[PDB]
């Protein structure tokens, strides 16, 4: 290709200045929202058990309920 | 409907160029020093006529340098396969943000 | 969400500027001596309209370009389509549906019109009994009545098949296993061929049936 | 691809300690470009290039917070 | 002027991105400038998930490969047949010219 | 007879080649061409059209 | 959309068949062979 040339110093800077602040930016709001998925992980986890009795207990009627209705449709 | 534009004068322009704008010689978006720039947006009339003459003018330009030369490849094929993919995926924005894989980012 | 591609409700701009994609890939001529894309296209639509003229005839002097549109607006709508996100236009059932009915309600009326007596002595196939002639009569008849249904579904619902193949592939391709997404991308490669092939095959196909439809 | 690693070592590299006080006569002529001119009387290929650089820059910006962060796809 | 045909199209590097990008950035980002510049853009689309890794990324992957293997097989005998063609048809036209004049 | 042989010659002499021949300019110094009022043919050709 | 989709298809088919019309190399291959006769030389009397 063609000869290399040295970047402006002024791009470089920047661009390197750049990259540490996105370190420093990508670490920071990592660590600020750990702490908010394992909040949404602690109060999912309650609802997660309410509404898994809830459903199974829903299905598990409606199951009943289904299975009673194609065996009156079935007649045996 | 088919004819020349009217700026164009077979006797003075010699054949038919169809990527060459014929008309009054405007300063090209390329050069403009941008103190000027609403001047030359200005300066462009935004007809419906005029801005598909201008996307036929470039049209054409880029089949006159991609399709038109006798040893032309399959470069302008897959442009035009990556530029209508970029395009309808713009499109299907919406279809596919709604299906991501991570929550945050 | 698997059957997303075929959702054309899309933006504003909708997913119904997939059937302007031909007029971007159709080969434009400026120069005398033409290049390498606009001879391969000519040389191409030559021979097609050379293997056409047999079946076509001497009566059939419109059937030489009018079914050669069709096939080439087949072939780009079925093989740029298979490109990721471009939509499929021809995957629809209204699209080729369009395509099939007028041509071959041109051919029904027309015939119709034209040989009347003609066409009622060729409803016997030169030879059955008169016991089977007016079954015969009834098979002519449904036969071709489903003619553009047999158009439209054998090139919609092959292109949607040939898509929702491709998409159960694609979301089976998780990126964390490597394995797998190897795997999932050596099977697309093959199943890409044969989609491939069979949009080319499929083209091909309309051509020719309404080819034959146009001569008889 | 040699050259390619070659062209790296060359152009992908952290400026000079010694050019600070340059880029910050660099930088305070930016702020001489941002209050009397030096930028309308700039052609648009030009505004445009530099447009696209300084793109460069916020994306190795976030290049730096994919590295801060870990992964690239999201946050995990 | 009078339109000229060069033998050659435009130079392209990577399939299908123009050279005239690359050598755009020339002036100030060097050789490797637009190449950084498109790694950054392609890994901020998947890093804000701008651009989704959908069920037909990997058929766009797969497309890509299958088009490289077919270009590289196949370009040399098509480009070959094409250019036969047209020297065969720049032949009959130098002959018509020749034939007229005799 | 000499007269007009020595014109077509000169002209065809004068001839833009057909290497540099736009396909307006071959129509220009051809001009049977294509046109709307004219047998035509999806391949215009010398024997498409008629010749039954 | 069924009507909007059946126009802009048989645009699109009409704009193919229109594509195709003028897709054709026009091949100068007329011959002036015949000119070789065409010319008779002066009768004389006999
Ligand atoms: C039968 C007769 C013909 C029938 C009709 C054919 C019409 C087209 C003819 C083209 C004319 C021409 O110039 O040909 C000579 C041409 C040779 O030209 P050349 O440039 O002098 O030779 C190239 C050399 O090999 C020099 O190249 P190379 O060998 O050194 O390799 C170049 C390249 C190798 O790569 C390629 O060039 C091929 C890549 C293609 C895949 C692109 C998929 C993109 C999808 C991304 C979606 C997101 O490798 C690289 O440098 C690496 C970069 C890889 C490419 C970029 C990959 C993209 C990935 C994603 C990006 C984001 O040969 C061919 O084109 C042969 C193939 C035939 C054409 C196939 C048609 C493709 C689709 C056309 C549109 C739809 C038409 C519908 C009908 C389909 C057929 C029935
Ligand atoms: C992804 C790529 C896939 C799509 C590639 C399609 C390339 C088509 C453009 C070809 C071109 O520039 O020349 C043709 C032609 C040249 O026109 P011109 O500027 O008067 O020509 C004089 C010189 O060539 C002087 O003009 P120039 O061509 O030398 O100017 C070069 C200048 C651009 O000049 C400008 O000031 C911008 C104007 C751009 C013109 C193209 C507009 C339409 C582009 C459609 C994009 C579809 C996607 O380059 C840039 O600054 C572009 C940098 C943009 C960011 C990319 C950074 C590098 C990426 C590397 C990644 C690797 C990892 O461009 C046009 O005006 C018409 C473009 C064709 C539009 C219809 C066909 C689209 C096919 C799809």
């Amino acid at each position: 290709f063609a000869p290399p040339v040295n970047v402006s110093p002024l791009i470089r800077a920047g661009r390197y200045g750049a990259l540490v602040v996105g370190i420093v930016y990508g670490s920071y709001r990592f660590g600020s929202l750990q702490k908010r998925e394992n909040e949404w992980r602690v109060e999912e986890a309650r609802r997660k058990v309410i509404r898994d009795a809830l459903n199974a207990e829903n299905k598990a009627k409606a199951t009943r309920e289904e299975m009673l209705y194609l065996a009156k449709e079935t007649g045996v | 409907f088919g004819d020349y534009p009217a700026e164009y004068n077979p006797k003075v322009h010699g054949p038919y160029d169809p990527a060459r704008f014929y008309g009054k010689a405007d300063v090209p978006l390329g050069q403009v020093k941008l103190g000027e720039l609403s001047q030359w947006l200005g300066r462009r009339n935004k007809n419906p006529q005029a801005v598909a003459a201008a996307v036929s003018r470039g049209w054409w330009r880029w089949q006159h340098k991609y399709v038109l030369p006798r040893k032309g490849g399959i470069a302008p094929y897959i442009q035009l396969i990556v530029g209508c993919s970029i395009f309808f995926y713009a499109i299907n924005y919406g279809k596919m943000v709604a299906h991501r894989q991570r929550k945050y980012h | 969400s698997l059957f997303s591609v075929f959702d054309p409700t899309s933006s504003f701009l909708s997913n119904w500027l997939s059937m302007l994609i031909p007029l971007l890939f159709m080969v434009m001529s400026f120069w005398l001596i033409p290049s390498r894309p606009q001879f391969l296209a000519k040389s191409v639509l030559m021979g097609l309209n050379r293997e056409m003229s047999l079946l076509m005839g001497p009566a059939s002097f419109g059937a030489n370009i009018l079914v050669i549109a069709l096939f080439l607006f087949i072939l780009f709508n079925n093989f740029i389509g298979l490109f990721p996100y471009i939509f499929t236009a021809t995957s629809h059932l209204a699209v080729t549906l369009s395509l099939a009915v007028p041509l071959w309600i041109s051919f029904i009326l027309y015939t119709w019109i034209k040989e009347t007596t003609n066409a009622l002595a060729h409803l016997v196939p030169l030879g059955t009994p008169a016991p089977l002639m007016p079954f015969m009569v009834l098979m002519e008849i449904i036969s071709n009545m489903i003619r553009p249904i047999t158009l439209s579904v054998r090139l919609a619902a092959n292109m949607i098949a040939g898509h929702l193949l491709l998409t159960l592939l694609g979301a089976q391709g998780t990126l964390e296993n490597l394995y797998v997404t190897s795997i999932v991308v050596f099977s697309q490669i093959i199943l890409l061929m044969l989609e491939f092939s069979v949009a080319i095959i499929q083209s091909y196909v309309f051509m020719t049936l309404m080819t034959l439809y146009a001569s008889e | 691809l040699a050259t390619f690693l070659k062209y790296a070592k060359v152009e992908l590299t952290p400026p000079g300690p010694a050019d600070v006080p340059k880029i910050q006569e660099g930088i305070q002529n930016l702020i001489h470009s941002a209050k009397t001119g030096k930028w309308k009387q700039v052609s648009v290929r030009e505004a445009w290039l530099n447009t696209l650089i300084v793109t460069e820059i916020a994306m190795w910006f976030f290049v730096g917070e994919c590295i801060g962060k870990g992964s690239v796809i999201g946050y995990r | 002027p009078r339109p000229l045909r060069p033998v050659n199209p435009g130079k392209v590097r990577v399939g299908f991105v123009p050279e005239e990008w690359f050598t755009f950035f020339y002036n100030k980002t060097g050789v490797t400038g637009p190449y950084v510049l498109g790694a950054g853009a392609l890994t901020f689309l998947l890093s804000k998930e701008i651009y989704v890794v959908e069920h037909e990324f990997y058929t766009g992957v797969a497309i890509a490969i299958m088009g490289t293997y077919g270009v590289k097989k196949f370009g040399k005998q098509i480009a070959d047949y094409a250019d036969k063609g047209i020297g065969e048809i720049e032949q009959s036209f130098k002959e018509y010219q020749d034939s007229s004049k005799i | 007879r000499i007269e007009n042989y020595k014109a077509e010659l000169g002209k065809l002499g004068q001839m833009i080649p057909f290497e540099h021949m736009t396909l307006e300019d071959f129509f220009e110094a051809f001009p049977e061409k294509v046109l709307n009022p004219d047998p035509p043919s999806p391949n215009v050709k010398k024997k498409p059209f008629k010749n039954n | 959309p069924w009507i909007m989709v059946f126009l802009v298809s048989m645009a699109l088919l009409w704009a193919i068949m229109t594509m195709v019309f003028f897709l054709y190399q026009p091949r100068s291959v007329s011959s002036a062979k015949g000119f070789s006769d065409r010319t008779v030389y002066l009768n004389w009397k006999w």
